[PDB]
């Protein structure tokens, strides 16, 4: 119902702090520095809680909306994910392989949806 | 915003190419 939407400065300020720890997420994976995912996780669970929170909650253009949830789902996933790098017991074993893709993969999403809500906020601040 | 979503797919871009390697 409310349209009000960020500053664009603001909103790129806020999507350059995303990327950041999603880049550094990545080097990790390409350095199998696996004890580092979920520090990493945290980071961009905060960028994206922040990005996320420019925008009044239940706000009007839908493409907004659709952006938000898969923004807000897939930080929420990230995390989950991280965490099983962590195993069950000592000494479990971890598919790292097999984890780590679906670790990229989310942050892929987080990546999109992203700039899905830079596309429709600058866009929507011109006219 | 542009460099804002170039900066966006640069990092896409880099994380779907680790999933292709």
């Amino acid at each position: 119902l409310d349209p009000g939407l960020p500053s664009t400065e603001d909103v790129i300020l806020k999507t350059e702090q995303v990327t950041k720890n999603i880049q550094e997420l990545l080097r990790a994976a390409q350095e199998f520095k696996h004890d580092s995912f979920v520090p990493c996780s945290e980071k961009i669970h905060l960028a994206v809680t922040e990005m996320a929170s420019l925008f009044p909650k239940r706000p009007a253009l839908e493409p907004v909306r659709s952006s938000l949830r898969l923004l807000n789902a897939s930080a929420y996933r990230l995390q989950s994910e991280c965490r099983k790098t962590v195993p069950p017991e000592p000494g479990a074993p971890v598919d790292f392989q097999l984890l780590t893709q679906q670790v990229i993969q989310c942050a892929y999403d987080i990546a999109k949806a992203a700039k899905q809500l830079v596309t429709i906020t600058t866009r929507e601040k011109k006219q | 915003g542009s460099s804002a979503t170039r900066e966006l797919d640069e990092l896409m871009a880099s994380l779907s190419d680790f999933k292709m390697q």
